[PDB]
RNA sequence: GACGGAGCCAGCGAGUCUAACCUUGGCCGAGAGGUCUUGGUAAUCUUGUGAAACUCCGUCGUGCUGGGGAUAGAGCAUUGUA
């Protein structure tokens, strides 16, 4: 646990506002983002895949890949 | 689970159960780093006490924390069925305590103290700096004392 | 088959050959056919009606 | 007429003897021939544990 | 064209029997759940806590359609896992048999499972019943 | 019976080696060659190849005798 | 003062209740070896044992230590009967002349007799 | 990769008579274990040894950590005269 393993309430407007061009989206992208851990980035791996912005090409955990919705 | 917007609510570092417990990680683990509460215990503590298991230490409004402070001082009181505790038939009142944080070393402390008041062979093979658990002291175990 | 650890290790192994012929027979030739041919090293067991 | 001539010989390793020779050690019990090892290497043709493979 | 639960994959149809047992609200979960450990070859207590034991009876019944018959220590076997020894590699070990046993009473009094001849359980009639129809329907969700 | 076949065939093969090794020890001095035993109904037949069998044989009736007696009082053959 | 301290507990059954009850209710509190111990074993263990430590218990020197009752019975469970008595423990030789205590209840008296003499590494 | 569900797969094998081996099944118990039968002297039944490593679905999120199971305690039981 090195930070964000809660919400924080502007970390998940700053993904809003930070996932369009991301190519490439999935649980250790929202770690690896300097942001938030695999519990809940998988909390908002289903938020955004909730409405529009990341659509889903694979399967499971530990193995994802996510897109912009283009 | 879902995206919820929180808020001051989320708390860092409180104590409860005379040590301090680390915030957003969860309950059950969170609970692991205090003394005599086992992860199967406190696994089912957070169970046990009406509380979504999901959670982080970081939520977690003072109710459903103080129930669990409830129920980690009194097992059998809200159903742990005693086989799921550490010092059954205790040793004195003969009851069913799960001893806590200050308290199940001191209990410890009681259960080898007492073997100083028998003169029994266990207490004699704990002195000399040794395993009283009848392995042998020969070649294993020598990084000891 | 059977096998045989034994101690520089060893090992030996085994071998039971056991089949069944159904002679449904009068007791005649039964008896002939159990008292000739007796050999040595075959175990004949006679054995009755499938039950 | 002696009373104190025998502990419990019923189970341990001085509970039979190979048949041959008294043996405890290297007793074979497997299929119960109850040899020691040393001697069913050598009776085993006796008794017809062969060298096949 | 015609329907069978080994015509239907078995995890899907085992969630989607666990959310149908759910509804049914047919359950005998006799009162230690999730207080257990379900299966002795394991440590910790299952994850959901209220559940757990759909999930097993979806898969007891899936798995006495698929058999002639399975008993308590046959579910044992088959629940059972590799528990670490620790210091020491792994070794399997038959589950709880309570649970396992509970299951089948469960299924029993549902009439989703009956106590077989030659000892064991078999699927009933009202077992393949329900287990293949809602095959149909976990199919006609993915269709 | 009630032997498993398994162990039926060891012990048969510990009872040949018991003859074996026991005739062997006994009738060396007429030249003890080999045992063989058929079992026939009504018989078990313990052959004695040897060298020097009239020595076996007996003054009519004798150590052929105790040796089938001897067999009979360990092994509890009738 | 009026308060004559108190006496230990076993496990929730006092000294004044323990010594005079029974061997198996004893057995029956005492936990799952000891329960073991004397479920089986019903061949009455401390046969010589019992009479020898009484009849010492009774020839004891007006409230002082009773006269040693010497066995091997290093398995022997200390029981309630027993306390107050002189008991001599076996350990390869060396019979140890030991006091039974009020607390001493659950455990064998082969615990009571060490039977080396420890280690020495050096200690000339 | 831990953890739990969830799929659930081998071959080499061993098995009790003038006794107490493999144990199914069915209950009771978280369990340990116990109970009661049942089959197998074994291509017959244990056993199709439904083995794990493996596959899916997530609880974890990089943290002597939920990795790792050292220590240790108390209780319950089984093996055995102990």
């Amino acid at each position: 646990a090195q930070h964000a393993v809660i919400l924080d309430q502007e970390k998940y407007d700053r993904i809003l506002k930070e996932v369009p061009t991301y190519r490439y989206v999935s649980v250790s992208v929202l770690v690896d983002r300097l942001k938030i851990g695999g519990s809940l980035a998988r909390i908002a791996l289903r938020h955004l895949e909730k409405e529009g912005i990341i659509k889903p090409i694979s399967k499971h955990s530990k193995q994802a890949i996510y897109t912009r919705a283009t | 689970s879902l995206v919820v917007q929180e808020q001051g609510s989320f708390q860092h570092i409180l104590r409860l159960l005379n040590t301090n417990v680390d915030g957003n990680i969860k309950i059950v683990y969170a609970l692991t780093t205090i003394k005599g509460v086992g992860r199967r215990y406190s696994n089912l503590v957070c169970k046990k006490a009406d509380v979504d298991l999901h959670k982080r230490a970081g939520e977690l409004t003072q109710e459903e924390l103080e129930r669990i402070v409830q129920i980690m001082q009194n097992p059998t009181h809200y159903k742990i069925p005693a086989w799921f505790l550490n010092r059954q038939n205790d040793i004195t009142d003969g009851k069913d305590y799960h001893t806590l944080a200050n308290n199940v070393e001191s209990k410890l402390r009681d259960d080898l103290e007492r073997l100083k008041k028998i003169r029994a062979h266990r207490g004699i093979r704990h002195f000399w700096g040794l395993r009283v658990r009848g392995q042998h002291t020969k070649t294993t175990g020598r990084r000891r004392a | 088959v059977l096998k045989i650890s034994t101690r520089t290790w060893e090992t030996y192994e085994m071998r039971i050959h056991k089949r069944y012929i159904d002679l449904e027979a009068p007791v005649q030739i039964v008896k002939r056919i159990t008292q000739i041919t007796i050999e040595p090293g075959v175990d004949v067991e006679v054995v009755v009606a499938s039950n | 007429e002696n009373v104190w001539f025998s502990h419990p010989r019923r189970y341990g390793k001085g509970s039979r003897q190979c048949r041959v020779c008294s043996s405890h050690t290297g007793l074979i019990r497997k299929y119960g021939l109850n040899i020691c090892r040393q001697c069913f290497r050598e009776k085993a043709n006796d008794i017809g544990f062969n060298k096949f493979r | 064209p015609g329907v069978s639960v080994r015509d239907v994959a078995a995890q899907d149809f085992i969630n989607a029997y666990a959310s149908f047992l759910q509804r049914q609200g047919k359950l005998e979960v006799p009162g230690y759940v999730d207080i257990v450990k379900t299966s002795s070859g394991n440590e910790m207590p299952p994850q959901d806590a209220e559940g757990w034991f759909y999930k097993r009876a979806a898969s007891v019944a899936r798995h006495i359609y698929m058999r002639k018959q399975v008993g308590v220590g046959k579910l044992n076997k088959l629940y059972g896992g590799a528990k670490s020894r620790g210091v020491r590699p792994y070794k399997h070990i038959d589950a709880s048999g309570s649970i396992n046993r509970k299951v089948l009473q469960a299924l029993e009094k549902i009439g989703i499972v009956e106590i077989s001849p030659k000892g064991g359980r078999r699927i009933s009639e009202n077992g393949q019943r329900d287990l293949d129809r809602i095959a149909a329907q976990t199919l006609e969700e993915d269709e | 019976a009630l032997i498993s076949k398994k162990r039926k065939l060891v012990a048969d093969g510990v009872f040949y080696a018991e003859l074996n090794e026991f005739f062997t020890r006994e009738l060396a001095e007429e030249g003890y060659s080999g045992v063989e035993v058929r079992v026939t109904p009504t018989k078990t037949e313990v052959i004695i190849r040897a060298t020097r069998t009239q020595d076996v044989l007996g003054e009519n009736g004798r150590r052929i005798n105790e040796l089938t007696l001897l067999v009979q009082k360990r092994f509890k053959y009738a | 003062k009026k308060r004559v301290f108190k006496t230990h507990s076993y496990r929730g059954v006092d000294l004044e209740k323990l010594l005079e009850m029974s061997t198996e209710d004893f057995v029956k509190l005492a936990p799952a070896r000891v329960r073991r111990r004397f479920a089986r074993g019903m061949t009455s263990k401390p046969a010589g044992f019992m009479k020898k430590l009484r009849a010492a218990k009774l020839a004891a020197p007006e409230n002082e230590k009773p006269a040693p009752v010497r066995t091997h019975m290093r398995n022997m469970i200390i029981v309630p009967e027993m306390i107050g008595s002189v008991v001599g423990i076996y350990n390869g030789k060396a019979f140890n002349q030991v006091e039974i205590r009020p607390e001493m209840l659950g455990h064998y008296l082969g615990e009571f007799s060490i039977t080396y003499t420890p280690v020495r590494h050096g200690r000339a």
